[PDB]
């Protein structure tokens, strides 16, 4: 079960790094408002 | 009788033309009232954020 949890963890972390600008949070875009 | 008829009708004419022009004075005030107040929806949304 550890192999299957491990390879899925690295796939999720690559997806996050491939977006970058989240850091799984929201670094770049925040507090903006309109109207 | 014709001169007092002309004079008394001309008071009735120039009185009602004042009552007309006095209405359109509201038109700018409604525009400014809406375009000031509408922002309180955007402030109530910004407060929810």
């Amino acid at each position: 079960n550890e192999l299957r949890g491990l390879w899925d963890r690295i796939e999720n972390r690559i997806y996050n790094l491939r977006h970058n600008l989240t850091l799984d949070g929201k670094e770049i875009n925040m507090d903006l408002y309109d109207s | 009788q014709f001169g007092s008829t002309l004079l008394s009708l001309l008071e009735r004419k120039d009185s009602l033309s004042f009552d007309a022009y006095q209405m359109i004075q509201s038109g700018d005030l409604y525009r400014f009232s809406i375009d000031l107040q509408q922002q309180d929806i955007d402030i109530n949304k910004a407060s929810l954020e």
